[PDB]
RNA sequence: CACGGACCAAGGAGUCUAACGUCUAUGCGAGUGUUUGGGUGUAAAACCCAUACGCGUAAUGAAAGUGAACGUAGGUUGGGGCCUCGCAAGAGGUGCACAAUCGACCGAUCCUGAGGAUGGAUUUGAGUAAGAGCAUAGCUGUUGGGACCCGAAAG
RNA sequence: AAGCUCGUAUCAGUUUUAUGA
């Protein structure tokens, strides 16, 4: 499922984890939006999980849909983000209806 | 099959398998009997609706499949107290099937597509709710209809069924009782199933307390 | 069309506000009990 | 007094980090046995004979419960007759599983049981025999 | 029933064909026991070593005795050598023998049940359908078809390496395999003249039911390892005790493995072995607390947080505010003066 | 008091194994234990397994034997829990393990003597109440192994 | 250290009254 996924890497290998002197967990997986890690804020125990990203200039912000738990290989899906912040926040807003505040 | 081609992972496989299942059922000669293919049939769309998860097409798909209750078996022939004629005798058991699904499926839903099938449950129980028959009255309909309504779904004097189904329909059978548009109807008796579940001890009190302050406080 | 609520999260809406409007009551009822309860303590201290 | 579980199977953890929500937000007293049974070392859990099972059900006025053992359920093969009962257990042994299925009962983990008796309805706890 | 799982050719198309999931995918995810079988299979693929029975015993030395204002270590007889007149015989000496010489009969291999070694090989094969899994063990397996990965048969019967590494770069395991290479390092240790200098990254498992040529196609092309389903080994499929490798199956082994297992339907190949039942009914807890159920029979929430009741001390006597909270009577007190009343 | 210490570097002392337990974890469970072996293997790895054997599953005795239901495998009393009533406070019912009390079955008693029948006298029990073990691993104890390390008069 | 009943009227390096040499 996703709470066997996810004792399975907070404890027995998170294997992209950055223990910090603090003793903060860092997950590096380029998909997730808080840096550290912790349950439903790291992109692999969580199953509906939203992001920005930038690849070029370009803001995106990726999708995560547990109805793609069988293909990986187009797991998040991507909208592009006009560039004026006022409109972006509220092209955010719609995309994050009814999940998670 | 159509198990294996509803239960697919390619999108444009299962459209096209619902659309041949539109065809086969409009195709009434041969679904004539075999209860446990109308099973295998309701775990396809099971699956069906597994497989989709964006918002706007998974609405489009629960409202085909309630619609799935409308195509098979329209209402045209209407039929005159005639008792159950190939309109409404076979399918009682396109509807149990469904149901057995869901008593089967309860536990294996997890936490994010389970509004699929709260929302899927809601749009199969207005359509059969639609398909009494285009009327709202056929009154050997009503009695069957509501032992194989009450016999598998509301026993509430049996654990085997899972708890959240039946106060989740006890949640939208009013809401969606007056989708279909004050009028008397044979709602009553179906109400009198819950005060059975009143009736009815050696069960829990959530089911007892439960449809005792949800269902019967409404003021309509 | 237009997008709907999760049936989760309209149950959420209606059990919090069935919480929240006996919450409510309560508390109103609390401010009237202890506005009360203070009437008697300032006549045993007399 | 005993806090947490001596176990490693995260399946038992998962049982006890759904029976601690259970044992503060119901406040019934049958959640706060099975969480603090759950915690108990494996000498400390004995097996309940399917023989303990059906003298259990022999209790008057004891037709319709559902008996929930914490430790695992072991098939006998000296009874013949056996209830149509439901019985929740941690580990059913595949004869036992095999005998309740047969007499016409459910055999059901208790996450199963937390979901049809939350508060515990209409329930009895079987302990195997300890000393 | 199971979902069912696509196969993909060697152009990395999806085939209208579709496989039945084998149900070893649907047995208990075990991390404790992965780890605990590991530890003790890693441990029997391994050599002796003692230290000699004679070093140390290979001198002639004496204790010179009490009161000679010198240690009492058994020294060297002899003389004009240098060795003459020293210690041996001691832990603590120097050329002396070694504290509890190691010997050859220490315990170098561990006897396992053969019912929980079959249950670590389960779960691990459970665990390579997972893909979360296996991201998190390793492997880039984001640009992959699907999880679990199942290719043609036609996979098997390839002969030449350059064709069978262009069958997985077109599936999709072309990172994978640049990851691996790319990670090739020098040992860190004395494992450098030890013959244990390289090290570097596992790659993909490649399952194979029967050997046309694909065992030898890959046994170059680095990190990549093949086994026969009917082995299956718990060191290939759970690496260092983690879970979920990247397995690519092939079609013949995906179907060989209801076989080779066993499921409801199918019996089991294994004399006397069913696959182990869950002690949970869901994996996942949440669905179970978060229910229209549980919900039902529960009292009310708190705040997650409380609000912090007295936080600190005010005294009465002095700040006038707090001495009218308590005793509401004091605006009356300090009105009529009540302490200053004449008789 | 006395024994040790000129200074510095490096070396340097509760280890390993067998026998027998303790508790905890894991697997399965009236069973359990693949690895003496054979088959197989990308090769001391891993993966399969035949026939046996080990330990446990049904007891009461000294040479000879017998054998566990008057039975919801008991009558009562309690006894975690659960159910009904009550806003509660309580009361009533059913009661797990377990404990207390009254007994029985089985074997063994003190006699009665039809080779020992039969009826009485009473108690007894790692007895039956209606199975909890086996194996692996960890923690550790006991004893033997040079046995925490070094140091004695010897034959 | 752990398991079992209980969480009490289970007791206390104490005082008091009561009843003897």
């Amino acid at each position: 499922s996703d709470e066997i996924v996810w004792q399975v890497i907070n404890q027995s290998f998170c294997s992209h984890r950055i223990k910090a002197p603090n003793g903060q967990n860092f997950c590096r997986n380029e998909y997730n939006v808080t840096g550290l890690c912790t349950r439903q804020s790291c992109p692999l125990a969580n199953s509906k999980y939203a992001t920005v990203k930038c690849d070029n200039g370009k803001l995106y912000l990726y999708m995560k849909t547990p109805e793609r738990a069988h293909t990986p290989a187009k797991l998040w899906e991507r909208i592009k983000l006009s560039k004026n912040y006022t409109k972006a926040l509220q092209q955010i807003d719609e995309h994050l209806l009814h999940w998670s505040k | 099959n159509f198990v294996k081609q509803l239960s697919s992972n390619n999108r444009k496989t299962r459209v096209n398998a619902l659309e041949a299942l539109k065809k086969y059922l409009t195709a009434k000669q041969f679904k004539e009997n075999k209860q446990i293919e109308f099973n295998k049939l309701w775990k396809g769309l099971y699956y069906a609706m597994w497989f989709s998860d964006r918002p706007r097409p998974q609405q489009r798909l629960a409202n085909e499949l309630g619609e799935l209750h409308g195509l098979y078996f329209d209402p045209k022939d209407n039929s005159t107290a005639d008792e159950l004629t190939t309109n409404d005798k076979a399918f009682i058991k396109f509807s149990r099937g469904f149901w057995k699904v869901m008593c089967f499926e309860w536990f294996n839903i997890d936490r994010y597509r389970l509004d699929k099938y709260l929302l899927l449950i809601r749009r199969v129980l207005f359509s059969q709710l639609k398909y009494l028959q285009s009327r709202n009255w056929d009154k050997k309909l009503v009695d069957e209809y509501i032992k194989k309504v009450l016999r598998w779904l509301p026993l509430s004097g049996s654990p085997k069924v899972y708890t959240g189904i039946p106060i989740h329909i006890v949640d939208i059978l009013l809401d969606e009782w007056e989708r279909l548009l004050a009028k008397k109807t044979p709602l009553a008796d179906v109400i009198a199933i819950f005060q059975d579940i009143v009736a009815d001890y050696n069960n829990s009190k959530v089911l007892r307390e439960k449809i005792k302050e949800d269902l019967f406080s409404d003021t309509r | 069309e237009k997008i709907l609520t999760p049936e989760s999260q309209l149950k959420k809406s209606k059990a919090q506000q069935k919480t929240a409007e006996q919450v409510a009551a309560e508390r109103a009822a609390r401010k009237a009990a202890n506005k009360e309860k203070r009437a008697i303590i300032l006549e045993r201290n007399a | 007094h005993r806090t947490a579980p001596k176990s490693d199977n995260v399946y038992l953890k998962l049982l006890v980090k759904l029976y601690t929500f259970l044992a503060r937000r119901t406040d019934a007293p049958f959640n706060k046995v099975v969480l603090k049974a759950l915690f108990l070392s494996k000498i400390n859990r004995p097996p309940v004979s399917v023989s303990r099972i059906a003298r259990a059900l022999k209790q008057e006025g004891a037709a319709n419960k559902t008996v929930v053992v914490v430790g695992t359920v072991t098939d006998d093969a000296r009874i013949f007759e056996f209830p149509k009962t439901t019985v929740a257990a941690l580990r059913f042994t595949a004869g036992a599983r095999a005998k309740i299925v047969k007499a016409g009962g459910e055999c059901i983990t208790l996450d199963q049981l937390a979901v049809r008796a939350p508060k515990g309805q209409n329930t009895l706890i079987l302990r195997g025999p300890r000393n | 029933s199971r979902p069912q799982v696509t196969v993909h050719s060697l152009t990395g198309e999806a085939t209208a064909n579709a496989l039945p999931l084998p149900a070893v995918f649907s047995a208990p995810i075990r991390p404790d026991i992965v780890h605990t079988v590991f530890t003790s299979v890693n441990k029997n693929k391994r050599q002796a070593y003692a230290v000699s029975e004679k070093a140390g015993h290979q001198t002639s030395a004496e204790s010179w005795g009490t009161g000679r204002a010198v240690a009492r270590i058994p020294r060297v007889g002899g003389g004009g050598t240098g060795r003459s007149g020293q210690g041996a015989f001691g832990n603590m000496c120097r050329g002396g023998r070694m504290f509890a010489p190691t010997k050859t009969w220490r315990k170098w291999n561990v006897k396992v049940n053969h019912n929980e070694k079959r249950y670590a090989t389960a779960s691990a094969i459970a665990a390579t359908a997972v893909a979360s899994l296996v991201l998190a063990r390793g492997h880039r397996v984001e640009k992959i078809p699907e999880i679990p990965l199942v290719v043609s048969t036609d996979l098997e019967s390839i002969q030449k390496t350059k064709e069978a590494v262009a069958a997985l770069k077109a599936v999709g395991a072309h990172s994978d395999l640049l990851k691996v290479l790319k990670s090739k390092k020098l040992r860190a240790g004395k494992g450098k003249y030890r013959n244990r200098r390289w090290t570097q990254r596992r790659g993909p498992l490649v399952v194979y039911a029967e050997d046309n040529g694909i065992v030898k196609a890959l046994r170059n092309v680095p990190g990549v390892e093949t086994a026969n389903v009917a082995s299956l080994n718990l060191l290939q499929l759970a690496p260092g005790a983690h879970l979920g490798r990247f397995v690519i199956w092939t079609e013949a082994a995906f179907t060989k493995l209801d076989q080779v297992w066993g499921s409801e339907t199918v019996a089991s190949s294994k004399v006397g072995y069913t696959l182990p039942s869950h002690i949970i009914s869901t994996s996942d807890v949440t669905r179970i607390i978060n229910s229209s159920e549980i919900q039902s029979a529960i009292r009310p929430a708190g705040q997650a947080t409380q609000k912090r009741t007295h936080v600190l001390k005010k005294n009465p006597l002095k700040n006038k505010q707090v001495l009218l909270r308590l005793n509401p009577y004091a605006k009356v007190f300090a009105a009529e003066k009540l302490g200053s009343k004449k008789a």
